[PDB]
């Protein structure tokens, strides 16, 4: 009955936070200041918005979290009657605290609620402001209205750098004693997509399937289509052939691959290519136009060909 | 309610007249009580969806007609949620084969898919998974334009039924037969003309005469009113549109684009017309070429929702860009 | 424009076998579903004034304003300005701008299953006049097509629309085209010097060719320039300033200012200007139409016809996304481009 | 060296004029 | 009596093949009751449903196997209401039968929102120590990286016709019909790498005709011969744009062909055909214009002209290269 490592090594400290650098750091001067505000946390999903303020209400309150703290996710009913009820009566209860500790109600995923759970939220977080400072960690913070806003504090997440996941990735390898390589680091990376709870569960998948990191062994238990290949068809159509990259279109075509998959590859491998700029703005514009053509409903090999052929008109 | 394609189907077998091959395998399937497999394909007009309806007339009588018949229209209700709750909430009511009259009735109920090629594959895997769903109870028949539209899994379970196109002399007979059964004056030349305006299709041809009875009102049915009901653009306009690209310049291109704009006449007929003339006449293949190409181009244009004056002077430019030369 | 159009079909002045033909139709039973189509202005809505009279006695002409309160998939009441009356129920169903399905299928689903009070007046079927239903999406147009078929017995639609190639085949092929075209301009002029006579006016010939030339062979704006004109200047003579509307002098100095110079600073100073006309609230094809036309009085060597290519590619990327001012300036920055390249060589 | 004029004799072919009638073949292997 | 997929339906982890290395880490993480919340994702009846039943019938017996399996398929809508419904209060929940995790299988997976495969990894994420998922989908690209960060996904494949023969050579040896290569290859070509077809269409043409032979399963099924396209082709290059254009519409109505299927044949046919690269490039550009603009709707026989179109142009073309 062994945990997943998605929440075995969770940080429980400011200090082994490596997403922000003036978020973080905003939230260690809060940490001591004692005069928290309301707050809501944006960014993109699994970039730590909710083992960030888990860890400023743990050293905020200490041995007294367990009855001045509460987190509501979406995981329970979203709505307006449990708002109603449980956010209220948590923050009419008493805790004997300190001079500047407060009760923490951290609301994840409030981006969900309507317009008049906000509009009373809005009152919540006005009166009892003495009492309990809230923290609503939102997916978007466009959704957010702009009183709820004008009141409280606005914090930003980034979605991880590479470096920073390489940093946390090499951390837990010297943690748990992994052998690795290097072409394993850089195909994690690839799998891994910029999101750290989904490199922590392909690191522990392929470690539990295999054990010793390679990047032969990383693509057996995920199977994305191959970057070595998406990145020769790329070479290809710009190197003004199209045979050769349609001869690796239907190699990738006769695995059974969807389009959708093959073009996210493609996209994602011509992100970080290497030729000219205004070579790279086209390509993704064309490449954006194909996968419009996909999601639309066209899902066929011969479009796929077409915009082989259109990347290869566009380099002359 | 008098709906001429509707009332004009026969409602025997024996009636349906050019396809007694098909009637006599379909009363050989009806006969031998054991009948898994089913599909109707051809052009429009052929009659396929009422050879279908004169099966089940000639099977389950009157009576059971509203009752174990289920007509659904594929492209009417191409979401998935639609067809799988009528389908399974017409497949559960369980009724038995017992006829009143005493004749014997085999126990499945059928299933008419009118149009079922306008789906996608997704949706298609989904109705076969409904077929295996509930392939025991009610039995199934897909009607569809091209057979080579179905995806497989659904031609595994169903015997195809080709329907040749009728051959003009029996559509001219068909028409001269219903204009003489409801006494509508039309001469032999109006029939040609209105089975020339409707390409194939009886379906079209019936409701384009019985637009010509609703419009005329007695009269004799003339040639306006058919190349008008059906909105065909005379052919002067089209020859004035190729004088103008042939020997003009780009005044006498938006003076007729203006004509015919403000004629109120459909961009989508004029590219119809304008490719069914380009593609016979005796231009070259490079000019033919480029031309039937824009005019692909327009019709996707306008299909977008593209303004039509925009892509006919584009159009138009085009033509004279090739003729011109 | 409004007080001596014609009540009835056979009060009209243009289009006498159009006419005889509807009343022919409206003479007998079994009255389809009408798809109205042709361009603006050319006498569609008189047109189906006219059939509505002809489907009923003289109280068709009361008319009532009602504010139909309809609920989205979201909760939300929207309110829906409906023209309707004893006999008939005029709606445009084009406000909504993704909830037109729903208005189309409550309003179909309370006129056909809520059955007509007094069924010894009108007949067994009630009218609902759809207008301008080319910009209704496909779906929509799919619920129309539902709502049609299911709804036969007691609801017959005639759709009044233009350039019917953004409607969808399978609603066109159940309904029965309807096609009225611009009148002539000798039509118009004779429209003219009737609705002069009739009230005592001594407008000439050549005045009134002038009005027909200028209007674009709109009958509305033919008229409306000739009561403009009678208030501007009663004495009516051959040379006369004639009213022109300030959109279009507006596109045409816009278009002069694009010829005038090919910087992009004289590119902001345009995108200010297409910006006037977009919060003027004029759609862009008639931006578009305009621009286009206003540049082909004023190009020359052969360059109009890839030009007039280029407005029409343009216009379709106007039609796949939201914010027309991006496609719009792309435009007139593409024709600069080709200008500046077709003057400098 | 794509469009051959004499016909391929060891492999599959498919022929190609124009207006004029030059009947070139194409290679289908 | 019954259809062959559910007569020879596969009941053992040696009776599925072409996928050992996913049914030997299975039967390793079913061995050391290790076993994750698994997302089986390919193409569709390649032996996605059978082997999770397999492992099922392995770590459950007949008698509990439906106690402590539930099935959702697509018989049920998979919005926001199942997810607080029948499978929350399914895993959330012990049983009276041995100590061993729940299991859920929930086919098509992939039709599921992202506020519906967000509420399901909150439930996932939830209750785990005793109830293991089964997600299997057609795409993986439809489904959140949230939810494919929390449950194991493997890729079914589909199956390489080397391998595919010796089932479809026992399926023949235990029913006798009759059998040719180009039968064999005709079943390997249009069945598409999937066994599920291939029994159907084998099956299928057993109780059709009753020899099995290439032609018989093209008038069957109703593919497109090759021939066919052949001839399309030819007509396409080497013949008047008026001729061609009226050989092809009469065989269009008279063998029943679209002119999607025709685009897909003809994109086969023209990576046979010995092309130059740039008339490759043009016809291809233009066939996938002719694909996206036959997807919008538009009238059929204008996109069929701007096909025979491209293909003048192209010989044109040719011809002036010879
Ligand atoms: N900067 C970081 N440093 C260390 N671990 C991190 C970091 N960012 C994310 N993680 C890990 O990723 C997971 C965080 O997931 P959550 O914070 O719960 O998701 P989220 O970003 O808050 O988005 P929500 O709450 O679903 S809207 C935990 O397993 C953390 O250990
Ligand atoms: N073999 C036939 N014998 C007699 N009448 C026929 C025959 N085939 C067609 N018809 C007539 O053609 C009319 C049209 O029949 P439909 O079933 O609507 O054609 P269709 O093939 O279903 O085209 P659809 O419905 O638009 S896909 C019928 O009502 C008959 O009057
Ligand atoms: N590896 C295999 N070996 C032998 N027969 C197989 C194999 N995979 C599939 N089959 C056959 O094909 C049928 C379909 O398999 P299923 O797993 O039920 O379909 P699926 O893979 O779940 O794909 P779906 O359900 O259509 S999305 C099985 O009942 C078998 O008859
Ligand atoms: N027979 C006629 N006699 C007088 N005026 C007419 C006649 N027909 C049309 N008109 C005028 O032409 C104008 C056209 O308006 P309308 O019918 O709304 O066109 P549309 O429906 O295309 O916008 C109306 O203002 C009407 O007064
Ligand atoms: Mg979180
Ligand atoms: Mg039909
Ligand atoms: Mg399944």
């Amino acid at each position: 009955y062994e945990l997943p490592w998605v929440e075995k090594y969770r940080p429980v400290k400011l200090n082994e936070i490596v997403g922000n650098e003036d978020t973080v750091s905003r939230l260690e001067v809060f940490a001591r200041e004692g005069n928290v505000p309301n707050i809501i946390i944006a960014g993109p999903p699994g970039t730590g918005k909710t083992t960030s303020i888990l860890c400023l209400a743990r050293a905020l309150l200490g041995p007294a979290l367990k009855d001045a703290m509460l987190e509501l996710n979406a995981s329970n009913d979203r709505g307006i009657d449990v708002v109603r009820n449980k956010i209220k009566m948590f923050a009419q209860q008493k805790v004997t605290l300190p001079k500047g500790r407060h009760k923490i109600i951290i609301l994840d995923e409030a981006d969900s609620m309507t317009d008049g759970a906000q509009q009373a939220l809005r009152r919540t977080m006005e009166i009892y402001s003495k009492t309990t400072r809230f923290a609503l960690a939102c997916n978007a913070s466009d959704k957010i209205i702009e009183p709820i806003q004008s009141r409280c504090a606005v914090l930003r997440y980034t979605k991880l750098t590479d470096a920073q996941i390489l940093t946390r990735l090499m951390n837990v390898i010297e943690k748990e004693r992994v052998p690795y390589t290097d072409d394993g680091l850089e195909a994690i990376i690839f799998t891994a997509q910029g999101d750290m709870r989904q490199a922590l569960n392909n690191l522990q998948s392929t470690f539990s399937g295999f054990g010793f990191i390679n990047s032969e062994n990383v693509f057996k238990v995920c199977d994305e289509p191959h970057p070595l290949l998406v990145k020769e068809m790329i070479q290809h159509c710009v190197n003004a052939n199209i045979d050769e990259a349609y001869k690796i279109l239907a190699h990738l075509w006769h695995l059974g691959y969807s389009p959708e998959d093959i073009i996210g590859n493609i996209f994602r491998v011509c992100k970080t290519f290497q030729m000219a700029e205004y070579l790279k703005l086209e390509f993704i514009k064309e490449i954006g136009y194909t996968h419009m053509k996909i999601a639309e409903g066209v899902n066929s090999l011969l479009q796929m060909a077409g915009l082989l052929a259109r990347l290869c008109q566009k380099t002359m | 309610p008098v709906p001429w394609v509707e009332k004009y189907r026969p409602k025997c077998v024996d009636e349906v007249a050019f396809q007694e091959e098909v009637v006599a395998v379909l009363k050989k399937s009806l006969e031998g009580a054991d009948l898994p497999n089913l599909l109707f394909y051809g052009p429009p007009g052929t009659g396929k969806t009422s050879t279908i309806l004169a099966a089940a007339r000639e099977l389950f009588g009157p009576e059971l007609f509203r009752l174990r018949v289920l007509e659904l229209n594929a492209s009417d209700e191409r979401g998935i949620q639609v067809v799988r709750e009528k389908v399974k909430n017409f497949a559960q009511l369980t009724v038995s084969g017992s006829r009143s009259d005493g004749k014997p009735c085999p126990p499945f109920k059928i299933v008419i898919l009118d149009e079922a090629d306008s789906m996608t594959s997704a949706a298609q895997a989904a109705l076969r998974r409904t077929m295996e769903k509930e392939s025991k109870t009610t039995r199934f028949c897909l009607i569809c334009n091209y057979v080579s539209r179905i995806i497989e899994p659904l031609t595994s379970r169903c015997s195809k039924f080709r329907f040749k196109p009728l051959s003009d002399k029996i559509q001219q007979q068909r028409l001269l037969d219903i204009a003489k059964k409801e006494n509508v004056k039309i001469s032999d030349e109006g029939i040609a003309y209105l089975v020339k305006v409707s390409e194939g299709d009886l379906r079209k041809a019936i409701t384009f005469l019985q637009s010509a009875t609703r419009l005329t009102g007695g009269k004799e049915i003339t040639e306006k009113v058919i190349t008008d009901i059906a909105g065909v653009i005379p052919a002067e306009k089209i020859d004035g549109v190729f004088a103008a690209c042939q020997s003009g310049s780009f005044d006498k291109l938006e003076a007729v684009v203006k004509d015919l704009i403000d004629e109120g006449h459909a961009a989508t007929q004029l590219v119809n017309q304008l490719h069914d003339v380009v593609v016979e006449n005796n231009l070259s293949d490079k000019q033919k070429s480029i031309i039937t190409e824009k005019l692909a181009e327009v019709d996707k244009c306008l299909a977008d929702g593209a303004d039509e004056h925009l892509q006919l002077i584009s159009l138009c430019a085009t033509v004279m860009q090739q003729l011109s030369q | 424009v409004d007080k001596y159009r014609p009540c009835s079909l056979g009060r009209l002045d243009y289009h006498k076998e159009q006419a005889a033909q509807l009343r022919n139709l409206v003479q007998c039973g079994d009255f389809p579903h009408l798809l109205v189509y042709g361009p603006s202005g050319a006498g569609k809505k008189t047109r189906i004034m006219c059939i509505l009279r002809e489907l009923y006695g003289v109280g068709v002409e009361k008319l009532r304003i009602e504010h139909q309160t309809i609920t989205t998939p979201s909760k939300k009441k929207i309110e829906i300005s409906t023209i309707a009356s004893n006999y008939h129920l005029e709606v445009n169903p084009s406000d909504a701008g993704n909830s037109d399905r729903v208005v189309i299928q409550e309003m179909l689903k309370t006129v056909a299953q809520s059955q007509q009070l007094e069924t010894n007046s009108q007949r067994d079927f009630k009218v609902v006049l759809l207008t301008e239903v080319d910009k209704l999406t496909k779906d929509a147009q799919h619920a129309l097509r539902r709502t049609m078929e299911k709804y036969m017995s007691t609801c017959r639609l005639i759709l009044c629309c233009n350039s019917t190639s953004k409607v969808i085949p399978p609603i066109r092929s159940r309904c029965l085209a309807v096609r009225v075209p611009a009148p002539s301009i000798e039509d118009i002029c004779h429209v003219l010097s009737t609705v002069c006579k009739k009230e005592g006016l001594n407008l000439p010939s050549q005045l009134a060719h002038r009005l027909a030339e200028k209007s674009c062979r709109n009958l509305r704006k033919a008229l409306l320039m000739c009561e403009a004109c009678r208030v501007q200047q009663y004495p009516f003579t051959a040379d006369q300033e004639i009213p022109e509307t300030d959109w279009e002098v507006y596109l045409r100095e816009t278009a002069n200012a694009i010829v005038s110079q090919q910087t992009p600073q004289r590119l902001l100073e345009v995108r200010g200007r297409l910006y006037e006309l977009l919060t003027h609230c004029i759609p862009p094809e008639i931006i578009m139409k305009g621009l286009l036309s206003e540049l082909l009085h004023n190009c020359d060597g052969q360059l109009k016809g890839e030009v007039a290519q280029m407005a029409a590619y343009y216009e379709h990327r106007l039609q796949l996304g939201s914010k027309a001012i991006y496609h719009l300036e792309a435009f007139v920055a593409k024709f600069m481009a080709l200008y500046k390249k077709f003057m400098e060589d | 060296n794509p469009v051959l004029r004499r016909p391929p004799i060891l492999e599959d072919y498919v022929h190609v004029t124009s207006t004029e009638g030059v009947r070139a073949y194409l290679v289908l292997r | 009596n019954l259809p062959w997929v559910e007569k020879y339906r596969p009941q053992t982890l040696n009776d599925l093949i072409s996928h050992q290395d996913i049914l030997s880490t299975i039967q390793k993480f079913i061995n050391e009751d290790r076993l994750p919340h698994l997302l089986l994702y390919g193409p569709p009846g390649t032996g996605k449903t059978s082997t999770i039943l397999a492992c099922a019938k392995q770590l459950y017996k007949d008698k509990e196997f439906g106690s402590m399996v539930l099935e959702l398929n697509a018989s049920d809508d998979r919005g926001i209401d199942i997810i607080r419904g029948p499978i929350l209060s399914f895993a959330s929940t012990r049983t009276i039968f041995k100590k061993g995790f729940k299991l859920v299988i929930l086919d098509e997976a992939d039709a599921m929102t992202q506020d519906a495969q967000n509420a399901l990894r909150r439930v996932i994420e939830k209750f785990t120590e005793n109830t293991r998922f089964c997600l299997i989908c057609n795409y993986l690209s439809k489904i959140i990286p949230a939810l494919q960060s929390r449950c194991t996904r493997f890729r079914f494949g589909p199956l390489t016709p080397e391998l595919m023969v010796p089932r479809l050579e026992h399926v023949v040896e235990e029913e006798k019909v009759d059998i040719s290569e180009d039968g064999m290859k005709a079943l390997v070509t249009l069945s598409s790498g999937d066994m599920r077809r291939a029994l159907n269409i084998l099956q299928s043409t057993n109780m059709a005709f009753g020899k099995v032979t290439e032609e018989t399963v093209y008038t069957c099924t109703g593919h497109p011969l090759k021939s066919d396209i052949a001839n399309i082709l030819d007509w396409m290059l080497n013949q008047d744009f008026t001729t061609a254009y009226r050989n092809i519409t009469e065989l269009k109505t008279l063998k029943g062909l679209a002119l999607h299927d025709i685009l897909t044949e003809i994109h086969l046919f023209v990576h046979r055909v010995d092309f130059p690269s740039s008339v490759r490039i043009h016809l291809l550009t233009k066939m996938a214009d002719i694909e996206y603009r036959l997807s919008v709707g538009t009238n059929e026989k204008i996109q069929l002209s701007s096909l025979i179109a491209a293909f003048q142009v192209t010989r044109d073309l040719i011809v002036a290269e010879a």
